[PDB]
DNA sequence: TTTTTTCGATCGTATGTTGTAACTATCTC
DNA sequence: GAGATAGTTACAACATACGATCG
């Protein structure tokens, strides 16, 4: 199997086309930028019938497996196209997919566009016989720090001058959403032919979209940032996104944070990481949050976070976001006057 | 415990059976069916606690007495797979009951007979035999008007009355009354009971075009009807029933005399433009004459004029036409009698000919 | 289910009643775990379903009794909660007062049973009501709860209630010696857990529950001489929390009682954990833990879905944070 | 066999005790042609809701006329009584909650009756419906048509929406008193037949709380368990009747802070076996007298004579604010003694709670 | 065979209306300008009557005298909507009409010419209730209507509507009619029904009804109800005014001035009286919130309770603040306390008690 | 190199599958 | 040339999946 990414696709089509494609990512402007291309490349080579399918249980198996052996009248070199579920592949798709492999032949050309696929997932009969001929493209939204390069690789390609501030500007704004980071650059490439992208016209013509997880919010309560904490909870709050989630993620990592510093004073940190498995990339984070805060923190948090979870079962209250913020504050060095702890 | 089956006379009485059963089995022996052999019958049994239908084919070849209980998919699918005019030889061994069609050998679980929820002893308080047709004829001509889902309980059925020697069927749901009587000619005590709708559909359904008497026994807590090689057996509300004479109107002073189809047609053109959610009419009674007038929530409005037999002061009525147009249908005669007293008050149907059936309609008051 | 020797007297009263015609037709049955109340319910269901019962015996071998034996007689209905859950539903309470409009397939008395009234939730009580008050002819409901007074008032009001209560210590320990081999102090400390409910104690030492117990005096005697009580959380954090708590709970009472210089003690087999608990804490402490261990405890068996583990962390927390010198202690409030 | 409580339902407004005012309105209300096309019975539990309600339709649907005097005896009342009547439809309003229920329901409104002169929907625990079942109600409940008539019975009217309660006329019944229901059960006792003692009678109306239906109950387990007499000791022993001086004694060890004492005193409680909220409740009693003895030295009843000397000692020495506070401690025991792992663990709590409080 | 005062007395005109003169002045002058807009919505309490001003906007609009502020009332017109029958007056039971299958039915039927007058007035009451579905259908057709539909609307809870209905409506909201407008509409109705009637009672009816002019005949016809065709002071205090009487403000001054002994012969005669103790307390709960009221501002205290007036001033003049807060402390708690109390005599015994015992200025004796 | 949220009861919208009743067409009398 | 039997189409009822609000 030949990894690459939608970066270097161009260059492998160009040399030579392959037996079956397969796109897994999150990004939807990466994956359908692929999947263009792809079909563009086909139809350069001959391929001019083209067909979409959603896999699904519902959907039958029967029309695709004819249409893999029947023939078309006037045309050859047929394409298919598969859209794998969200959740991913179940055991049935799984023997489906076998059986649609042998069907495969040099006319038919197969494109599987879907979510990444986990360990389980990855590890299948079918995937493991199409690797010895088959070319996988790896789609990633790139993360805060990789994004000003794309956005100013994207600039480049479009023959536009994008100034750093108004590159940071695009990355704030439209964080995690690459589709209207795009949308944004070509209109602002039509506003001014001339491609001059200044600071205050962008400013003048961008609005809020950025797209947060859990995590990030997370990761920016570790790190300290309040402006991008507390943007990140309201994006999540205007997305409408359960409380839920968001508490049993912060409780996890609030009570490693506590359990590291009891046990701290006696023990090595490094030993202590080892123990508990952490991932290498986070220890940074890890030791800089936890020397940035004592043990007077982290207890008043679970206060916090105890209260709030029993307003929002007990009580069934709407002021669930107010607590949130109230500790994310708390957890960067703030005073927070603890009265509304109520300790 | 040896049974040669023939699959074209097990077919049918085994989809019978299986009918009622669902595939929800809410217990583990409830979807199992009962086989039994006595003297020279094999009795299938099915029920859901609720009602019970058994079915009994003749047998010729010798056996021995037994019952047992076998799944009832498996045993379909078994039929089902074998090819039409097969043989099916049935033995008892063991915990399993074999199966041999053919060179085919298969092993079926058999869970314990005793276990099953079925009546062992049944005593009658009052038992009769009709043919199929008058029974048929009661039923169609009262079904109609048994309410569906009411918080009155009692009104969810049909009532069946024996009386010397009548047999009555009474239905209400609280806005239309339908009351049928027929002789039979035994002589019964004075008995009645109620029988709710699954009941009486399910009999309705199993009936067939009369060929053969059924005999209906009814005890303290359970009806059980035996037609041909079916017995239905199901259990009654019992939960009092109101008088229906007494919903009859007393001493009705306007009598209108009419043709059954110039009334069916009248009422079938004007509520064309009858409100669909309603479907409400209203009918100007004078002299030889009868105005119907149905108006619709668009503004639209239909009037008709027909010609009968009356002498009574002028009346203005409201009424529902599709309870009128069922009470027609079902009448299913030549002249039809309406007798009515007040602008305010039920109003009955019957047949100039007979006074066999009986309807009452109460008017929509606006 | 077990049919304990003490149950016999009660049920020659119940059952008399229902032999006269005169049996209510709601019995509501107060009893701890592990008394038997079930035990007696089924008894009392079993005689009147019945069809040719021998005084106060059933026959065992009409078609009932067999059915019974079975369990599948058709006039037989029981409300239990579905498995994994912890609740009662309407649906099961609103099928069940539907059937019971019509009357029984064998011409006979028609028995609901409710294993715990405690569960119902408050819509399934109040759709229950009315069905209560008049129910149809031949129909007896069975109920059973440990405090009746959690229960709806309206609810409560309509039903007849009757009251168990264990033997004397020395009849429960007779019996708890010949059933489980285990010396005389942790006899009498298992049933004084159990308030004196002789099954639950056997329950008690059948099973881990006796281990748990041993392991948690340990971290609790590891704890007390310093201030770490957080390393109590891997002796608290299971499925079986309340019962732990209710432990901690005895275990901090019994040291009042003897700081206040009491004689008789709930724990009579750990006296030194006892003691070091009354030296090393003082008299306000010790009652400010006992309320929040309460409290928590309360909070977890009422709360549906409440996390566990940050809980029973917090807790650890505050109790920690309590010893330290200068902190104002909670008062109880209405 | 049917229940007392079951049986002895009344038949006519001269079988209903108290409730005066509104039988008065009701009865004024029929006679002077005044009715109103929506009723609204709130009250505590079992004061005659439903009963009042099926009065009100048997008077309303009599054969004779709208007299607020059923007969009892036409073909009407004998139906309604029976709960067979066409034209009363009884709804449960807690088996029957959805909208879809509700709403075909209201359908039915424009036929007329089809016996009786008015339709009488009769909705009891009106309470458990949900919002959109009332919003649905609220407008054919405003305006309906002459011949339909709509009766509610609640015992949370705080529960239902505000437009509901504007749109009905509210009855609001008052809880029995002790004299009532003790002359009630007096009556019933004699109709059937029973031996009883005016103790008996008065322990049982005492413990009813202000509900009839559950001084039937009470009733009713004093037979079965009294072998067909409502005995004094009978009673006594189903109520657990405190009748020693242990309430006194554990008020006297408290006070003097004495806690070997009080935990000997609930051992020896334990073992012989005694409700502990009466306990609580007679402690409350005697603390509530002790305060009203100091208040006036003739506060004191002759009842507690006995040990009327010692109660007055208490009185020349614990300062009120301390009676104040261990009344407070006690009551907030009892509130909690529900939810607490054991009913004994729960008094102990309190009583050591108790002992901690000396001021002095 | 009497008609319901309520459904009877319902205003057939602009002139029968009761206060909310802002929205008739409003509706008036767009009639007579002739600036007429295709959505009006009504929003306030229950009672306050936006349905009566709704029947009365379509009265003017759909008037054989031409679109007047003013409508005539004896136009066959009028007379059918006054009755309910008039076929250009489409009310919608929102509350049952709720699934969108409905919403779609009536946007399709929405084109055709009305028969009679010259406007098809969609009314829809309870609008609130309506699923988002039917909003969003009834968006378009609210936007650009046929010039021969207007649409009126509602409903008591506004704050549920979609934010784009509310822009394309115009709102009117109403508020609750004040304690002289409803004694003056009972009076009249009184007087027109020929019914005894006391000064005193009208004022308790008032009083209780809280905004809502619906139950204030309601309260009238239960007083008349119990009076047995007169409405008298004690017929009224039966049972709406069993509160409300000069024991409570005796009891308060005894508390202040720390006399047990009349307290607790006051305690007794209520007893002999049967007097409720909840709400004795909640009275007493009341004075002194009013004497607050009047300690902060002068104004406070109204003419509503002016016979006791100069007594409840001295109270502020004489009683420190801190006096005041602490008894309404103490009486809220023993509130607080009297549900779990052996008894409700009882209960409020011991919390007066408690009141006199923590009196700041002479506490009970101590013991010595 | 990877991490999955409270629960019960009630209301509303849209699609797919099965069974029964009503209406139409064809063959034999 | 008409009636009876068999086949096709339309309507009503039931089942499944997804989304939203309040306690
Ligand atoms: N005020 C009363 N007068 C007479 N009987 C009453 C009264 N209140 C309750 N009961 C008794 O309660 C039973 C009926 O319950 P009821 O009180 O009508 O239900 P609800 O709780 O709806 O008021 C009857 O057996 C009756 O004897
Ligand atoms: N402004 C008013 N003037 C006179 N009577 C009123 C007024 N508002 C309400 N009412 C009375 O209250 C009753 C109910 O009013 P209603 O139409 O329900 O108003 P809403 O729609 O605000 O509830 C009417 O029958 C009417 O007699
Ligand atoms: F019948 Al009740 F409260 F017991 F209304
Ligand atoms: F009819 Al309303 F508030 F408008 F009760
Ligand atoms: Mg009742
Ligand atoms: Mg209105
Ligand atoms: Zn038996
Ligand atoms: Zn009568
Ligand atoms: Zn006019």
């Amino acid at each position: 199997m030949i990894r690459l990414y939608p970066e270097q696709l161009r260059a492998q089509l160009n040399e030579g086309l392959r037996a079956a494609y397969l796109l897994l990512g999150n990004d939807p402007l990466l994956l359908q930028e692929s999947q263009d291309a792809v079909r563009q490349v086909a139809a350069a080579q001959g391929f001019e019938e083209h067909h979409t399918f959603s896999i699904d249980p519902n959907t039958d198996w029967n029309a695709i497996f004819s249409l893999c052996q029947a023939m078309s009248l006037f045309a050859s070199r047929q394409t298919l196209l598969l859209l794998l579920p969200e959740n991913g592949p179940n055991a049935a798709i799984n023997e489906q997919l076998l059986t649609l492999t042998g069907l495969l032949h040099d006319d038919l050309l197969l494109i599987v566009r879907g979510n990444k696929l986990s360990k389980a997932q990855e590890n299948a009969a079918w995937f493991t016989a199409l690797a010895n001929r088959s070319v996988q493209v790896t789609c990633q939204t790139p993360e805060q720090a990789q994004l000003p390069r794309w956005v100013a690789a994207r600039a480049k390609q479009l023959n536009l001058e994008l100034d750093d501030a108004a590159n940071q500007v695009l990355c704030y704004c439209y964080e995690g959403n690459l589709l209207a980071l795009a949308q944004a650059l070509e209109r602002l490439s039509l506003l001014w032919p001339d491609g001059k992208l200044t600071l205050p016209r962008v400013e003048q013509a961008v609005n809020d979209a950025a797209h947060f997880t859990p995590f990030h919010w997370v990761d920016a309560l570790l790190m300290g940032k309040s402006k991008r904490a507390l943007h990140i909870l309201q994006q999540l709050r205007l997305e409408g996104s359960e409380p839920v989630i968001l508490l049993r993620t912060l409780q996890r990592e609030l009570l490693l944070l506590v359990n590291l510093k009891r046990q701290s004073a006696h023990t090595p940190l490094r030993a202590l990481f080892d123990k508990h498995r952490v991932w290498q990339n986070r220890r940074g984070m890890m030791g800089e949050a936890l020397n940035r805060l004592s043990q007077t923190q982290l207890r008043q948090a679970v206060q916090l976070l105890t209260r709030t979870e029993l307003t929002l079962k007990q009580d069934y209250g709407q002021s669930v976001w107010a607590e949130l913020e109230g500790l994310s504050l708390l957890l960067c060095h703030k005073p927070l006057a603890d009265v509304f702890i109520d300790g | 415990m040896k049974f040669t089956v023939e699959r074209e006379h097990l077919l049918k009485p085994l989809q019978q059976v299986s009918g009622p059963l669902g595939g929800r089995p809410t217990l583990p022996i409830l979807g199992n069916l009962l086989l039994q052999v006595a003297d020279g019958t094999l009795s299938l049994t099915g029920t859901d606690l609720e009602m019970e239908m058994v079915a009994r084919v003749a047998l010729v070849q010798p056996h021995e007495p037994g019952a047992t209980t076998v799944p009832a998919r498996k045993f379909f699918d078994i039929c089902r797979g074998l090819p039409e005019g097969a043989e099916i030889a049935v033995q008892l061994e063991g915990e399993r009951m074999l199966v041999r069609s053919g060179r085919s050998r298969f092993s079926l679980s058999t869970l314990p007979a005793a276990d099953f929820p079925n009546l062992d002893d049944w005593q009658s308080e009052v038992e009769f035999t009709l043919p199929q047709a008058t029974m048929k004829r009661l039923i169609e001509a009262t079904q109609f008007s048994m309410a569906h889902q009411d918080v009155r309980y009692y009104l969810n059925g049909m009532l069946f009355e024996t009386e010397g020697e009548e047999l009555r069927t009474v239905a209400t749901d609280g806005h239309r009354l339908a009351v049928c009587s027929m002789p039979i000619g035994q002589s019964l005590p004075s008995h009645s009971v109620i029988v709710p709708r699954k009941g009486v559909i399910e009999l309705m359904r199993m009936l067939d075009g009369g060929d053969n008497p059924l005999r209906v026994q009814i005890g303290s807590n359970n009806i059980r009807a035996h037609v041909g090689d079916f017995i239905f057996t199901s259990k009654l509300v019992d939960g009092r029933f109101p008088d229906y004479r007494r919903v009859l109107p007393k001493n009705p002073d306007k009598h209108l005399e009419a043709g059954c189809d110039l009334l069916k047609q009248a009422f079938a053109r004007a509520a064309i433009l009858s409100n669909e959610k309603f479907r409400g009419v209203r009918l100007y009674v004078s002299e030889n004459q009868l105005k119907i007038t149905a108006n619709n929530p668009e503004q639209e409005e239909a009037e008709e004029i027909l010609d009968v037999t009356y002498s009574g002061a002028e009346m203005e009525i409201g009424f529902n036409v599709s309870y009128v147009l069922d009470v027609l249908n079902a009448l299913k005669c030549e002249n039809v009698r309406m007798m009515l007293t007040d602008s305010v008050s039920s109003v009955q149907i019957e047949d100039a000919a007979s006074q066999s059936a009986a309807y009452v309609v109460m008017p929509m008051r606006l | 289910m077990r049919w304990y020797p003490w149950l016999r007297p009660d049920f020659e009263k119940l059952v008399a009643s229902y032999q006269a015609g005169r049996g209510h037709h709601a019995l509501l049955i107060q009893a701890l775990p592990g008394m038997g109340d079930d035990a007696l319910i089924y008894a009392l269901s079993r005689y009147l379903l019945c069809q040719q019962p021998q005084g106060h015996k059933s026959c065992g071998h009409c078609r009932g009794c067999q059915l019974m034996q079975a369990g599948t007689h058709p006039d037989y209905y029981t409300l239990a909660p579905e498995k994994g859950k912890n609740t009662l539903g309407v649906d099961a309470v609103r099928e069940v007062t539907e059937k019971l409009n019509e009357h029984a397939r064998l011409g006979g008395a028609k028995v609901v049973w409710v294993t715990d009234a405690a569960l119902l939730t408050d819509a399934a009580a109040n759709a229950l009501l009315k069905t209560l008050e008049e129910p149809p002819a031949e129909t007896w409901f069975f109920l059973a709860t440990r405090e009746p007074e959690r229960l709806l008032a309206t609810l409560r009001s309509r039903c007849r209630l009757h009251y168990l209560a264990p033997p004397p210590e020395q009849y429960a320990v007779t019996w708890l010696s010949r059933e489980v081999t285990m010396s005389q102090d942790a006899l009498l400390a298992a049933l004084r857990l159990s308030a004196g409910s002789p099954g639950a104690a056997l329950a008690l030492f059948q099973g881990d529950n006796w281990q748990a117990r041993e392991t948690l005096c340990q971290a609790l005697a590891y704890s007390v001489p310093s201030g770490d009580w957080y390393s109590l959380l891997a002796a608290l954090n299971h499925e079986q929390a309340p019962a732990r708590l209710h432990w901690l709970a005895t275990l901090l009472m019994d040291a009042l009682k003897r700081h206040h210089g009491a004689a008789q003690v709930t724990n009579v087999d750990v006296p030194g954990l006892v003691a070091e608990l009354a030296n090393h804490l003082s008299p306000s402490r010790l009652q400010a833990i006992l309320g929040d261990v309460c409290h928590i405890r309360e909070q977890l068996m009422s709360v549906t879905g409440i996390n566990r583990e940050l809980l029973i962390t917090d807790l650890l927390l505050r109790i920690e944070h309590y010893l330290q010198p200068g902190v104002v202690l909670p008062v109880p409030h209405l | 066999y049917q229940v007392l409580a079951r049986k002895w339902r009344p038949q006519t407004f001269a079988d209903v005790v108290g409730q005066e005012h509104v039988l008065t309105a009701l009865a004024n209300g029929l006679s002077l042609g005044r009715i109103h096309h929506a009723y609204l019975f709130s009250g505590t539990r079992g004061v005659g809701k439903t009963s009042i309600a099926r009065l009100l339709a048997k008077g309303l649907n009599c054969e004779t006329g709208i007299t607020a005097t059923p007969c009892g005896v036409c073909d009407n009342c004998r139906e309604i009584e029976q709960g067979r009547f066409v034209d009363l439809i009884e709804i449960d309003a807690a088996s029957r909650t959805k909208v879809e229920d509700t709403r075909d329901l209201l359908d039915n409104v424009q036929y007329a009756p089809a016996r009786g002169r008015f339709k009488v929907y009769l909705i009891d625990e009106v309470h458990m419906l949900s919002r959109h079942s009332f919003n649905a109600l609220l407008k054919t409940l405003e305006e309906p048509p002459e011949h339909v008539k709509f009766l509610l019975a609640t015992t949370d009217p705080q529960k239902l929406p505000v437009t509901i309660l504007s749109r009905c006329l509210q009855f609001h019944l008052k809880a029995l008193d002790v004299e009532q229901i003790r002359h009630q059960l007096e009556h019933i006792l004699n109709e059937e037949h029973i031996a009883h003692e005016p103790r008996a009678l008065q322990l049982l109306a005492r413990a009813a709380e202000g509900s009839l239906r559950d001084a039937l109950s009470l009733t009713d387990q004093a037979i079965a368990s009294g072998d067909g007499q409502v005995s004094t000791q009978a009673v006594s022993a189903m109520l657990g009747t405190l009748d020693d001086d242990q309430a006194l004694s554990l008020v006297e060890a408290m006070v003097e802070a004495n806690g070997e004492r009080v935990m000997a005193l609930i051992n020896e409680a334990a073992a012989r076996g005694i409700e502990w909220e009466a306990l609580l409740v007679e402690m409350l009693g005697l603390l509530h007298r002790i305060a009203m003895v100091q208040l006036s030295p003739a506060a004191l009843g002759n009842d507690m004579a006995a040990i009327e000397l010692r109660m007055r000692e208490l009185a020349r020495t614990i300062p009120p604010t301390d009676i104040q506070l261990y009344y407070q401690t006690l009551l907030i025991g009892r509130k909690e003694l529900p939810y607490a792992p054991d009913r004994r663990m729960g008094v102990e709590m309190t009583l050591l709670r108790a002992l901690a409080f000396h001021p002095r």
